[PDB]
């Protein structure tokens, strides 16, 4: 709690925030090709500027058919109803309407089949909006990607939302020796109950340092144990140290 | 008549007539060998002309 | 005449290729078709020598940047570009034979650079997570920082509404009138698209 | 002087062409006034084109556009390179959304509507000579580089004010011309020795929009502005779009300002057509006649034309 | 329990001019007319096609070490075989370098749904164009312009993606001297998902 | 409560103004002694966009 | 699936044998054997039935692209939860059982 | 000839000719401007006839 943790944290995410706030302009000019993989700033905005597009489109077609003649005189029912004899022109027409009344068939055929995969992400969306950003969700990797989540900020977007994940990311490891377990006695086994915490011993007796701490297995807090956190067990293994009541 | 045929190499080998049923549905699939399952068959009408 | 595009009619079927003669013995027909219509093959009926006939002209993919086209791959060792380097399954052409190191084209695991180079693209290496030990030897994490990543999703599309009749019909009144015998059709669409919007 | 600055772009020798524009005039030629904008009649409208010929400090040249309006939606202008060398003079040139600062200096915000990058990101030759200047020239849609070989760019935007980085600069090295003259240059030597550069006296615009170049390829060199011309269409017209068909668009020769026809011309569909020719010429068949109908009174009053059919029918008109 | 899942497909890639036209002009120049609809077709194709093919590629995360305990002298088998998924280490082809083949479960399945000669594998297209044969049903389709573009992933980098993956479990701490036994791995999951005293 | 930086950056990006995302005032349509755009002309032929 | 997919690629083949209410479907047959004008209109008729054939196949393709979008998105969740970790949630990696 | 003409009012501006490969790819898009990427082109058969 010593709280250059803290400013240190802060100031690096000011510096992230605003790299991003510069990559999203001129994105191109310096990106390579990990700046352009998955979850990228440049993969959501390719994303959403063709999806605008396609979104936009598949409307202007619709008009294109009508100008098309089916195996009639010409395209305007009006033009041909007072010039030529109703018989004909009546069966025209029918032609006419028909390929017209298919066109839309197609087209609204067309509709609905889009309105199924919008209802499919949309439920997908609202779930992962419920369960991602209003609290704190325990798989790994599933809020933004290989990384503990931390927070989400939500922004408004063309026809959506945009989601600015933050992850937490390590660069640094420590490698320390580990202790399976205790026996006094070699009869009573001191075990530890909690699989998440984990019991080491920093470096070795080698210059009389046998001292003993336990920590979670992602944060490196080394902390004195208690007597609660451990377990008594009848039997004992090969591997676990056969210390002594005075030793305790 | 009508039947099966098959070329390889304009060569013509593994005739198999369509006068029955079972050559029917046989050369309805151009398959020699059939999977096991269900399939559809007509009633027969060629008997009385 | 042989081994030249030539403008060729042969058994009444006219076409633009080059013929060659090709090393195969058949005993049936006189020639050979796919399902393109094309007549690649024949057969000269007096000697029984069959021949093969391939267009004169091909297709091809380019590589353009900037303002100026640098990449040409094909299957045809010949070129406007200097050097023709064979690669598995097709050949390349470029004007530099040098190291491709920076691409700015890239697929798959081949890539392009802007100078005309060509290579193939590294694997690229991921992220790194400790399994799951009781003892032994752990690398706890520690001296973390931020890594911010983007998400785009949408949830509705816009809607659209039409009348049938005005579409079909630009007001007449016979025209609906004739119309009036066949609508079951209008009344699904319409019935199918206020539903769905509603 | 003048003669490198009009050898910067290439004419044909048997061409003559008036070129209208706000051409260097003086190093200190500048307005009596402190207006910038434009209006009815606007000559002084701030600085119209820019040229640089000389610098003090030597460290490089940069340039950049702005306008008092402040039109943030628009693009702006910026260009550097380095002096003291043909090589080093390589100009990078941007016409991008620049954020720069409000006012003249770090010293206020920036543009907050900058959402898409840019346009033109180039880098482009260039050569320092004590008579040889680098230039540009806005006007209306029209922007100009005044550097190497021409450039014509298209789009509209608006500037009124124009800013150097380098301040270590004389007032005659650098010159600002804001109200456009006309000039008839006639280059009979296929090469940078101009022959003349007489002002031009009457029917100058007119001149100036009517007048090719015939290149050897038989291409229309760019830089026109197509006033009486129009697309050749059959039935209803394209009010705005992009189309692409055959049109009658390559010339062999080219004839203004005529004496000639009005001694009963002769010209036939199989022959090349005989007269002096805008520039270069190709010895080609005609396909089709393009006539740029000045006046049509003088047709009207003594104009006698008679169509020549294949089969022999006459048609006066 | 067995589960199989997909994650791509092939595509493919079409220019409209040669398939509508086989090389004629005034065809080409009536086609002009009309084409905004080529425009849609192929953007839609190399737009759809790229995005892909960049996910794809940063999907894959590859790790070294893996590399290195995938071999079967890597591992130490306790009671467990793990032979027929492991892969076969120290094969020196042509290349001369050591690479990693196909195990036994895979090489079976591979071979027996895939018949040798087929379209799964890369198809050289230089054949087509080298002529003097009877042309395949692949060189019609060349021929009419229908381009196979190659496999976005090759399956030697979907194996190799396997050994490495199927090597995690065994990853105990950085530059271990031996691999930790996999009992030991099964013991610390059964005290993970609840303690025991057997 | 207006826009914010970030977003009103990526709307004037990816959406030209005057485009089809705002709202379209179908009045103007039959206001008419205008030369009518593409709207009023799917207006006419009964598309309705909502 | 292996020959479903390997399959819908030979049937574009076919249609381009299919004469469109034309005297052949050789356009190079037509055009040297008749007059221009309506040897343009069958030429026309085919073009535009070849591009609509067209149409629909690139429609379907993309819409193939759809769901192996969305399969591989789910294949990609999995391979991150049931395998590189353990997940608390009964049944889900495999079924009926622990994972 | 074949050339890409734009119409803004009725005004003739920023002709292209087609009479290149490079020409021939850039009026195939209608685009004055194209982005870098992969395209497809015809093999020449013009030079003979
Ligand atoms: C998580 O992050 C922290 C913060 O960076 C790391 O702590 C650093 O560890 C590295 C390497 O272990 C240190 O680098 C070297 O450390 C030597 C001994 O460290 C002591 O002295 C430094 C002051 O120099 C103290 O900060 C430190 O706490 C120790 O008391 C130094 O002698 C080295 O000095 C060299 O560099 C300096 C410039 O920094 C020069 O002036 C010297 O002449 C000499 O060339 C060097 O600094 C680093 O100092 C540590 N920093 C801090 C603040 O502790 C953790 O190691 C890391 N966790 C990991 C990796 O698991
Ligand atoms: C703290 O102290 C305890 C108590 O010593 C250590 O626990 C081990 O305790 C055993 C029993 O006292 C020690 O003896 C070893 O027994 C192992 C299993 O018992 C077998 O004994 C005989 C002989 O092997 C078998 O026939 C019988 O079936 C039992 O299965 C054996 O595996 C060991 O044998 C080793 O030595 C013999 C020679 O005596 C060799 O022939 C064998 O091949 C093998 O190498 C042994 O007999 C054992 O020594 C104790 N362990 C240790 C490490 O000393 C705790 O381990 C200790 N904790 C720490 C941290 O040191
Ligand atoms: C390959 O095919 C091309 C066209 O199909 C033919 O034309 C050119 O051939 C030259 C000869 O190698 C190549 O271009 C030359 O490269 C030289 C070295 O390149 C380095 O340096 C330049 C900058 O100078 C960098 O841009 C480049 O990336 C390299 O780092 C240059 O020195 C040359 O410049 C010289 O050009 C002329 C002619 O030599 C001189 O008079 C000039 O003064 C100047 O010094 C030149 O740029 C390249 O292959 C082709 N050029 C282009 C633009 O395509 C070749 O004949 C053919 N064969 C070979 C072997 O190249
Ligand atoms: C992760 O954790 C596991 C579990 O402990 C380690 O496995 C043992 O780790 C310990 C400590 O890391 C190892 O002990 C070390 O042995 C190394 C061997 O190098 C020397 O070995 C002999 C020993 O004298 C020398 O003769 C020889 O020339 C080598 O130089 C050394 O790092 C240490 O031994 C001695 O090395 C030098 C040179 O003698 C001395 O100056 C040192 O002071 C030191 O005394 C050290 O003792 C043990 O061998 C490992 N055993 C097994 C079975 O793995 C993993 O190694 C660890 N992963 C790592 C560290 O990457
Ligand atoms: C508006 O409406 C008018 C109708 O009034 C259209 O005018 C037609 O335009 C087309 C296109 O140019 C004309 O078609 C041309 O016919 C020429 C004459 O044909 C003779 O030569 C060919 C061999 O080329 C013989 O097969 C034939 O039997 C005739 O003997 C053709 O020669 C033209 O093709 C070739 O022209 C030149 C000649 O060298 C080549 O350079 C070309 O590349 C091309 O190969 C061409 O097909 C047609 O004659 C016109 N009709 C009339 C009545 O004038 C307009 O097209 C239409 N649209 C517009 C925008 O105006
Ligand atoms: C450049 O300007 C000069 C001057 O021409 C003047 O302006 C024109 C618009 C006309 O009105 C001319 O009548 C007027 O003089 C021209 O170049 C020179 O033109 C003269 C013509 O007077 C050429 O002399 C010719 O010489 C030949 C060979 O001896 C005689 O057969 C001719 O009868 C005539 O006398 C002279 O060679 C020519 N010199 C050069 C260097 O151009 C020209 O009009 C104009 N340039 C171009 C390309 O038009
Ligand atoms: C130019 O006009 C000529 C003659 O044709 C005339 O114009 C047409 C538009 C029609 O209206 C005709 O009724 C009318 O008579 C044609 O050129 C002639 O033919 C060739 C073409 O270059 C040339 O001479 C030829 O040379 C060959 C090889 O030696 C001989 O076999 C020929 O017999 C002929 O002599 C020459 O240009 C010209 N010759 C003659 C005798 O007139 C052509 O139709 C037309 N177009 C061109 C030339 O492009
Ligand atoms: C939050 O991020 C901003 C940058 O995105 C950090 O700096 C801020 O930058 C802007 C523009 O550069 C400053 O605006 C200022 O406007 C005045 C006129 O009112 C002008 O004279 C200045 O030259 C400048 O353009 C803004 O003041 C500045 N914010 C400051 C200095 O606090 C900002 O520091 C970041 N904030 C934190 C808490 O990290
Ligand atoms: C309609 O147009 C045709 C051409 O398309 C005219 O035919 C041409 O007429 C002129 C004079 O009428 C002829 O010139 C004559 O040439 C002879 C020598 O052959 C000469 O002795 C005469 O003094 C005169 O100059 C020319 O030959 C002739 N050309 C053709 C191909 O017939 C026709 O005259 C026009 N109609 C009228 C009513 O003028
Ligand atoms: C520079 O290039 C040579 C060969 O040119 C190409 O190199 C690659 C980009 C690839 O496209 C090859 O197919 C080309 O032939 C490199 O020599 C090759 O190196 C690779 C591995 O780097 C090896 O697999 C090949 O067998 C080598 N071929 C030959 C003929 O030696 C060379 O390594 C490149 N240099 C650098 C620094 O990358
Ligand atoms: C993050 O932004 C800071 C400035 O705020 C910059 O110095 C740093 O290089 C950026 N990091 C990356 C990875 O771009
Ligand atoms: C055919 O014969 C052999 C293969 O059978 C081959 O090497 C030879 O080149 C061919 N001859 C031809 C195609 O004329
Ligand atoms: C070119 O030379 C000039 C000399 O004044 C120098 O200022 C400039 O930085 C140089 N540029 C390059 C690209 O070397
Ligand atoms: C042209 O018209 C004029 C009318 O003034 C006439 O004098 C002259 O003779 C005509 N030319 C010819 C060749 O007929």
């Amino acid at each position: 709690v010593l709280q250059r943790n803290q400013q240190l944290l802060a100031e690096s995410f000011n510096s992230a925030i605003g790299n991003i706030t510069s990559a999203f302009e001129s994105v191109k000019e310096a990106s390579s090709q990990t700046s352009r993989g998955l979850n990228t700033v440049a993969h959501a905005l390719t994303k959403v500027q063709e999806v605008v597009n396609s979104q936009g489109a598949a409307l202007t077609q619709l008009t294109v058919q009508l100008q098309h003649n089916f195996q009639a005189i010409s395209s305007s029912i009006d033009d041909i109803y007072s010039r030529l004899d109703i018989l004909s022109a009546d069966v025209q027409v029918d032609r006419l309407i028909t390929g017209r009344l298919s066109a839309l068939n197609a087209f609204v055929a067309q509709t609905l089949t889009k309105y199924t995969e919008v209802q499919a992400s949309r439920k997908l969306a609202q779930q992962k909006v419920n369960e991602c950003v209003k609290s704190q969700s325990q798989r790994y990797g599933f809020c933004g990607g290989d990384g503990e989540h931390i927070f989400s900020l939500v922004q408004a977007a063309p026809q959506g939302l945009l989601f600015l994940h933050t992850v937490l990311v390590p660069s640094d490891f420590v490698d320390v020796i580990a202790i399976a377990g205790l026996c006094v006695n070699d009869e009573i086994a001191l075990t530890l109950r909690e699989p998440g915490l984990v019991l080491f011993t920093h470096e070795l007796q080698n210059h009389t340092a046998t001292e003993y701490f336990v920590s979670s297995r992602r944060m490196f807090e080394p902390r004195k144990p208690t007597v609660s956190d451990f377990v008594q067990i009848e039997s004992c293994v090969v591997t676990y140290v056969n210390l002594t009541r005075d030793q305790l | 008549v009508d039947a099966l045929i098959e070329v390889q190499g304009t060569a013509i080998q593994r005739i198999l007539y369509c006068d029955d049923p079972v050559s029917q549905l046989k050369c309805s699939q151009v398959a020699f060998d059939l999977d096991d399952g269900f399939y559809p068959f007509s009633s027969r009408n060629l008997l009385s002309h | 005449t042989l081994d030249v595009c030539t403008k060729y009619t042969i058994y009444g079927f006219k076409g633009e290729g080059i013929i060659t003669l090709t090393n195969s013995s058949f005993l049936a027909g006189v020639y050979y078709t796919s399902d393109s219509g094309q007549l690649l093959a024949f057969k000269n009926v007096t000697s029984g020598a069959v021949y093969s006939v391939t267009p004169c002209s091909f297709s091809e993919q380019a590589a353009y940047v900037d303002d100026d086209i640098v990449g040409v791959i094909s299957s045809l060792s010949s070129s406007t570009f200097n050097s023709t380097r064979e690669l598995p399954g097709f050949f390349y052409h470029s004007n530099d034979g040098s190291n491709c190191t920076e691409p700015v084209l890239v697929y798959s695991n081949i890539g392009v650079c802007k100078s005309g180079s060509i290579g193939y693209v590294p694997s690229q290496s991921g992220q790194v997570k400790i399994a799951p030990t009781v003892t032994g030897n752990i690398s706890i994490p520690t001296n973390f920082s931020m890594s911010i990543r983007t998400e785009y999703l949408q949830l509705y599309n816009t809607p659209v509404s039409v009348d049938c009749a005005t579409y079909v019909c630009n007001g007449n009144s016979r025209c609906k009138q004739l119309l009036t015998q066949y609508t079951a059709a209008c009344k699904t669409i319409e019935s199918a698209l206020q539903l769905s919007a509603r | 002087n003048f003669r490198r600055f009009f050898s910067k772009f290439n004419v044909q020798a048997p061409a003559v062409v008036v070129l209208g524009g706000y051409l260097p005039i003086g190093e200190n030629q500048g307005v009596n006034s402190t207006w910038y904008c434009a209006g009815q009649h606007p000559t002084a409208s701030g600085v119209h084109g820019i040229f640089v010929s000389h610098i003090r400090g030597g460290h490089g040249f940069e340039i950049g556009i702005s306008q008092e309006p402040f039109d943030p939606s628009g693009y702006q202008l910026y260009l550097h390179k380095a002096t003291n060398g043909n090589t080093n003079a390589t100009a990078r040139l941007r016409i991008c959304q620049f954020p720069s600062i409000k006012t003249l200096g770090p010293t206020a915000n920036n543009d907050v509507t900058i959402g898409r990058n840019c346009l033109f990101n180039k880098a482009i030759p260039a050569h320092m000579s004590e008579h040889s200047v680098v230039g540009i020239t806005w006007d209306n849609d029209r922007v100009t580089v005044f550097s190497d070989k021409i450039y014509y760019f298209y789009f509209k935007n608006d500037w009124s004010r124009v800013a150097t980085k380098c301040y270590n600069s004389g007032g005659c090295a650098m010159q600002y011309v804001y109200e456009p003259t006309y000039y008839m240059l006639n280059v009979t030597s296929a090469g940078e020795d101009g022959i003349s550069y007489q002002p031009c006296t009457a029917n100058c615009i007119g001149y100036a929009a009517n007048v090719f170049a015939t290149e050897p390829n038989g291409h229309i060199p760019e830089g026109f502005s197509f006033n009486n011309w129009f697309l050749l269409s059959n039935d209803s017209t394209l009010v705005h779009g992009k189309v692409v068909s055959n049109q009658p668009l390559l010339v062999n020769c080219l004839l203004a300002i005529p004496k000639i026809y009005g001694l009963g011309q002769f010209f036939s569909f199989n022959q090349t057509i005989d007269g002096v020719c805008n520039g270069a010429a190709v010895q080609r068949a005609p396909e089709a006649l393009r006539f740029n109908i000045n006046d049509t009174s003088v047709i009207l009053a003594e104009g006698s034309i008679v169509l020549h059919t294949a089969l022999g029918t006459n048609f006066s008109f | 329990r067995t589960e199989y899942l997909q994650l791509y497909n092939t595509p493919v890639s079409v220019d409209c001019a040669t398939y509508v036209c086989n090389g004629n002009s005034r065809c080409k120049q009536l086609l002009t007319q009309y084409t905004a609809a080529c425009k849609t077709i192929e953007s839609a194709l190399q737009l759809s096609a790229r995005l892909e093919s960049v996910e794809v590629n940063s999907m894959l995360t590859i790790s070294e070490e893996a590399l290195q305990l995938a071999t079967i002298s890597s591992f130490n088998g306790d009671g467990y075989n793990f032979t027929n998924v492991l892969g076969v280490s120290v094969y020196d082809p042509a290349r001369g370098r050591v690479v990693q083949k196909r195990s036994f479960i895979e090489d079976l399945l591979f071979n027996k749904v895939v018949t040798n000669g087929l379209g799964t594998v890369d198809e050289d297209y230089k054949r087509c164009s080298n002529g003097r044969s009877v042309a395949d049903l692949v060189c019609a389709q060349y021929y009419s312009g229908v381009m196979v573009l190659p496999g976005v992933v090759d399956a030697e980098k979907l194996h190799m993606y396997s050994a490495s993956l199927i090597g995690g479990m065994v990853l105990g701490g950085f530059t271990a001297a031996a691999a930790l036994p996999f009992s030991y791995a099964v013991q610390a999951r059964l005290n993970y998902l609840a303690l025991q005293t057997d």
